[PDB]
């Protein structure tokens, strides 16, 4: 994932 | 160093040697030199025949004359070589045969002559026909042997329906095949422009959708020679100079040996 | 990054190096850039050839066939209760011309089917929704003689059952060629006449043609038993080549196609009149 | 089996690298979509098939 | 049953899409590739190959072998243009059917530098100096060498090297021009003049052909794929 | 957080600092807050400008065109068996006015298509469900002369096949401008009249217009062969700009639009009557 | 086949939605951005720019250049208001077509402080003191300076600094007012009076114009996007 | 409700497909395999067995 | 490739930070939805284009 | 529970090993698709059922 | 991999080993390859029996 | 996962 | 995953  | 040049070549294959003092370098079609079938691209399982020097040497075809009205000449490979010495025998004794070629086109004149030959090596050169009837050119007509065929300035439809000629009608500006000649330069080629060079030298790899095929049923390469600029000399309105085509098979191999194929060319 | 080369800053020249002169006789195209012949500035180039890649050029579903099939009372005279089409890109011209920039190709094929229908006559009652069967019959397999005979049982042949009104049907086909690549052009024959043949028809063949059935046929029918009123339907087939590779470039077709080979017949005059010194 | 790649972003929203995700659902690769990540090559086999390839500032014929 | 909600676009068919679909012939044993010579990775490669220009589309010359031949002569009127042409690679009749013009006719937009190469097909005893030029758009299209000199140009000296190449540098206001004709995205004017004249000795032909070629430079690209007008089909 | 600045507590003043006085001649707006001119309390501010961001202002699908297409017996006189529309935001006024608060823009475009149909006449039997083809024809491409001619083959042009009754069709378009930004306004011409021109029509052009075809057309047709009874259909096109950027603000349109440029014709009186000293 | 269940909302189309969809022109080579001057990130930026108020909408003055001009005079009746106006930024005819009024007319709700700036366009020899005021809603709209003095106000002294700014502080009961007219969300009254009078010397014009400007303070915001009544279209 | 978009091919039936589907007889107690002699894994095994040719197809 | 962000929660249920998940399904960024996470900026290029920007408590003209 | 395997790639796009993902949704294995990953075997039980299996270069009968 | 066996390169023979002769009476199929009876080249085989599995 |  |  790329959770901001 | 020493004195070498782009214009002076010696080509040696088997017992044959060609010299030229006015070349315009030389072309290797698609950047690929001829080579034998590799084990990981191999399909027929029988041990191949590789005749080497006996077939991979220079055969010179019958000379054609270039004059002011000459619209152009064409040849197909292997067909132009079907009767050439042991190459021809190997071609007709085997079901399968692959081979690459060195093509050397020869045409000298004088510093006061003028004209330019476009020399084109075309993969799968399918030509257009005679008729209302599509895909109807007969095998014997499709294959002129060493003689080759010619081009025409225009489309004369073979009218005689009842007993049809079943010949090609190759129109020059359409490259004999429904396209414009000016784009034929995407094919491997050289130009014999008489103020620059005596000759053209094109090295052809075997090109096909298969590693090996029937040479009797299928031509791999077409050789088209069309005058891009017409022959001219001094003021003499009917000049004529010879064009000579010498071709050599390269890396020739044959599979599927049995009794000899004798095609009917009548 | 996939951008094209930057333009280099290039200044005045007085030298023995002459890029501007060449000899096209060699077979070569002169590799020149603007900076070889005029003074140039430095340009950081961002343009790219992303849309002209082989995949991007063919990445579009093209119409290759319109198959018409009727659903009506099986009377007793030549009807359209079922139809057959030989799979090809040659009944249409647009994709044919695109594929023919190249001598050989290799790819997977995506087929999409748009089905439309309508009432043929002013009125006899109506019709309940139709299901269509699109069956592939590879060469060798029994072809149907009747719209509901045993071949439609399709035990081994692949079939699509399409429901009218549903999203257009779609399947993919592997690379299925007998060779290592598809030949868009074949300078040869399927048979050779031999000196020892009885009639000289034994060895006769069509120039450029390879196998008799090429890749087989699509047999199409309406699975529904006929309504009292006739419904006419058309199946439009859109073909897209995917995972594409191509070999040996060719000049594009310049004059109208005349059948499955390279034959030309007329409109052999592709170019307009324009004066030599007219812009 | 998810495959993640960067998008080549053209018009950027007023909000850096953005990604997209791909998963193959079928065993036969013929069923797969087109990656469209295509590498290019030199034109030389077409623009320059010469046995002795020469440099543009030198005389083509020597 | 995963709760789902069908968005707009659902059940449509887009010709331009890119999706997976069921394989109709499962587990099929595919024929492997072999290394065939001549592979192409991008259409732009074909546009970088020099192809011969139909420069002469006059009434009796067009759709004939002579459409490719421009006559140069030692008695030509030196004040007049040898040839004049518009820089419209996909639209101008002389350029539109070249391999370049053909690839560009499958696209809506083009950008980049072009190069024109001319071949002297005269005798070796023939000499001459020719000025070939390119005027970016906006002014009067050149009618005199005097005006043509002022723009981008090459003075070609005939000699052992038989051919000359003029590069038309990318000089545009827009980032991409259109492949169709349009004054807003026009490319300018190409023209040719004698710088001196063709000079021959006696017993030599006083007249001869010039052939011309066009190809794209490595900065050239195209975009927005479209159908060509160069092929069609009757009912 | 994206909330607006808090109000500071501000007390009485007797000073040489005068925020309340200024000179608008400079071109500047006086940067004042309530605390510069009146006594204020401390307010912790929670309000935000989230909905007035450029994206949020345009983040809505707007109606830009109503294309009408008929499906009926191809008779022999001007009909609507297919239709063409030049892509634009200028046939409608609402989105046009919004985009025109700005001189230049850059964005991706989302198109959604609502298709409705009905029976034109009292009665001749009925119609089976229709599939619609929406084809994009970029400038240069062959335009259709007939509802089922070869151009609809769509081998390279993008086409949508919409089934009536399905969820409205939707696609996205990249930023496709020839420039670095779209010009909502162009103070210029596509051609210049030169002193050496033959007729003075050679150099004539429309003021403000740039390319002749702008961005091409959408060709629409019903793929279905005609029923006996006529069905009339309308395709409504909704346009939404996404991933938006805008430059150089402009005064909004105050009087009714009169064609594709800035021309006004009438209702040049936008403002009401109100007395000077009336609340 | 993943088991799914279609929820309500399925296959609808909402104008306000935010979803992905197929790209009709795949792999298109997009033109890069350049740094253009004047970029806008929020509509509220435009409402913070001072724009000139059509303060004078009397019968012959409206839809004319004079709608922007308020006449100040040394012989004006000092007891009367110079101007009176309602604090209805999107609805009041004098405010509704300013850049502020225009942005607010695309929204349903507004909140925040506003600032009015007046410019004296008289001669340099002209002097004067003016009282400009703001009465929050609920009482009688001011008819006398005496009543106006009692609310928020600025006494402007004319001099080298030519312009004066009165801030109308956010004083509201609701957290957001409506952009349309409504007594429940009314904003109050703006009025202007002479504090002393315009005084000129001889050989000087006794009459002159006052121009007025409006803009939003940094605490101002808007919400609930809507269509404006300020543009429409015939059949 | 996960936002989904129905692609072409949706609701079709392909004879050649390979998908899961509900089991009509759940939790059924299946009879186990036994080691039967003569198992075949590929049709090509049968083609490798010599079979006698009808070489003489005269009238 | 899943992207996770916090929602700006307006009306809070009687039940702290809540999140939402995004995944791009397509290679072309034009196909993407709008992030709506937009940064703002100063109005000064419009409200104050002055070569010598002056402070509000000082005389505008000096 | 996702299962990931390599595809046997036939026609390769101009863009190496590609994979596909499988998940079983149902408790009953009868509901499952076909893996189509099938191992082969020797034909000998059919082509050579001999008690004394002999080698091809030796005489079949001795 | 699931490809079929490669063809081995096989040359001339003059021996007491006779693969070409057999006795079908035994019930057995003669396990011969092209290289047992004719001269063969080396072929790297890529074909497979994937589609003819049960 | 159970990646084979 | 196989993130390229
Ligand atoms: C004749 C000239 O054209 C060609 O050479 C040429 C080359 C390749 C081509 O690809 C098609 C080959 C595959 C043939 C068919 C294979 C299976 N097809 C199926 C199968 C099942 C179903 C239900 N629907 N379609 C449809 C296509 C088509 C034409
Ligand atoms: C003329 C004034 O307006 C403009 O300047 C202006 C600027 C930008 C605009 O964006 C549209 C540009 C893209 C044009 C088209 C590109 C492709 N389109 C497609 C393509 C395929 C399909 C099936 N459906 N729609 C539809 C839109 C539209 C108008
Ligand atoms: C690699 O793919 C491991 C991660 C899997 C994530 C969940 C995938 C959900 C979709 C299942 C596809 C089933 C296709 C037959
Ligand atoms: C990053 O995305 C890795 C995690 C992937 C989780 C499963 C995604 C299931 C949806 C697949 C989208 C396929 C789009 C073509
Ligand atoms: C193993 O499967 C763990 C990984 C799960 C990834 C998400 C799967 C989403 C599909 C759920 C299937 C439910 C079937 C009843």
């Amino acid at each position: 994932i790329s959770e901001v | 160093a020493c004195g070498y040049s782009d214009r002076v070549l010696q080509l040696t294959l088997g017992n044959s040697t060609i010299t030229t003092q006015e070349a315009a370098n030389s072309v290797v079609a698609y950047g690929r030199w001829p080579e034998f079938i590799r084990d990981d691209e191999a399909n027929p399982v029988d041990q191949p025949t590789e005749p080497d020097v006996a077939t991979c040497r220079f055969y010179t075809l019958d000379t054609v004359m270039w004059g002011k009205e000459s619209k152009g000449w064409w040849w197909k490979l292997p067909d132009a070589l079907r009767d050439m010495g042991l190459f021809g025998q190997n071609m007709y004794y085997h079901y399968l045969g692959r081979s690459g070629y060195t093509v050397h086109v020869q045409c000298n004149a004088s510093k006061f002559h003028q004209g330019a030959l476009g020399v084109f090596a075309i993969p799968e050169y399918c030509l257009a026909g005679d008729s209302d009837k599509q895909r109807y050119t007969s095998y014997a007509n499709a294959n002129p042997g060493e003689r080759g065929g010619k081009f025409y300035s225009q489309f004369n439809k073979d009218n005689a329906v009842t007993s049809p000629k079943r010949e090609f009608c190759p129109v020059d500006y359409l490259l004999g095949c429904g396209v414009l000649l000016g784009n034929a330069f995407v094919y491997p080629h050289q130009i014999i422009n008489l103020r620059t060079n005596n000759s053209a030298t094109i090295v052809l790899p075997y090109v096909n959708a298969l590693a090996i095929d029937s040479m009797v049923k299928h031509n791999n390469w077409g050789i088209a020679i069309l005058p891009l600029s017409p022959l001219d000399f001094a003021q003499d309105s009917s000049v004529e100079i010879p064009i000579t085509v010498t071709i050599a098979p390269m890396c020739s191999e044959f599979n599927g040996l049995r009794n000899v194929t004798a095609p009917k060319f009548q | 990054q996939d951008s094209l080369p930057d333009t280099k800053a290039s200044g005045p020249a007085h030298s023995k190096e002459v890029p501007a002169l060449t000899a096209v006789e060699t077979g070569a195209t002169n590799p020149l850039a603007p900076s070889d012949t005029v003074q140039t500035r430095h340009v950081v180039q961002r343009r790219s050839r992303s849309e002209s890649t082989i995949e991007s050029f063919f990445a579009r579903g093209a119409c290759v066939a319109i198959i018409e099939v009727d659903n009506e009372q099986p009377t007793t005279r030549a009807q359209k209760l079922f139809a057959m089409w030989r799979i090809t890109y040659k009944d249409t011209v647009q994709l044919r011309r695109k594929l023919e920039f190249f001598t050989y190709s290799r790819f997977d094929m995506e087929f999409t089917f748009v089905v439309t229908a309508n009432f043929t006559n002013a009125n006899n009652g109506h019709a309940l929704n139709q299901v269509y069967q699109i069956m592939y019959i590879p060469p060798g397999a029994p072809t149907p003689k009747s719209w509901d005979d045993y071949t439609w049982q399709t035990s081994s042949n692949p079939s699509i059952f399409y429901t009218y009104g549903a999203a257009p049907a779609r399947i993919s086909v592997p690379y299925v060629g007998l060779a290592n690549a598809y030949s868009h052009f074949y300078d040869g024959f399927a048979k050779v006449p031999l000196k020892t043949d009885a009639n000289d028809q034994i060895g006769d063949s069509l120039y450029s043609a390879m196998t008799v059935d090429d890749f087989g046929v699509l047999a199409v029918r309406v699975v529904n038993d006929h309504n009292p009123t006739k419904v006419t339907s058309k199946v439009r087939i859109y073909m897209k080549p995917k995972h594409v590779r191509v070999w040996c470039p060719r000049p594009p077709r310049a004059v109208p196609y005349y059948g499955p080979g390279v034959d030309y017949r007329n409109n052999l005059d592709p170019l307009s009149e324009k004066g030599l010194t007219t812009y | 089996g998810a495959q993640v790649s960067s998008q080549k972003v053209g018009a950027h929203e007023n909000s850096s690298t953005i990604n997209y995700t791909t998963i193959n659902y079928y065993k036969d690769s013929a069923s797969n979509a087109a990656s469209k990540q295509d590498y290019s090559q030199d034109p030389s086999k077409f623009t320059e098939p010469l046995k002795d390839v020469l440099i543009k500032t030198a005389p083509a014929l020597n | 049953g995963l709760p789902v909600l069908n968005t707009p676009g659902s059940n449509q068919y887009l010709t331009s899409d890119n999706h997976q679909s069921p394989c109709a012939i499962p587990e099929f044993d595919v024929t492997p590739p072999i290394d065939i010579p001549g592979e192409v990775k991008n259409m732009m490669e074909l546009a970088e190959i020099d192809t011969m220009i139909p420069l002469n589309l006059e009434s009796t010359k067009r759709n004939t072998m002579d459409m490719y031949r421009v006559t140069l002569s030692d008695s030509a009127d030196l004040s007049q243009p040898i040839l004049c042409l518009s820089l419209s690679p996909a639209f101008d009749p002389r350029l539109s059917h070249t391999m370049l013009g053909e690839v560009l006719n499958y696209y809506t937009h083009w950008a980049g530098s072009l190069k024109f190469t001319f071949l002297f097909c005269g005798s070796m005893m023939a000499t001459g100096k020719i000025l070939v030029a390119y005027a970016p758009p906006g002014a009067q299209p050149p009618t005199s060498r005097k005006e043509a000199m002022l723009g981008t140009h090459v003075i070609w000296d005939l000699g052992l090297q038989s051919s000359c190449t003029m590069v038309v540098p990318w000089i545009s206001n827009v980032t991409y021009r259109q492949t169709t004709q349009d004054s807003f995205t026009e490319g300018g004017y190409i023209s040719m003049f004698y710088q001196t004249r063709i000079v021959v000795p006696l017993s030599t032909p006083k007249s001869m052909s010039m052939l011309g070629f066009v190809s794209a430079c490595n900065d050239f690209s195209v975009r927005l794929l479209r159908d060509t007008t160069h092929i069609s089909q009757s009912a």
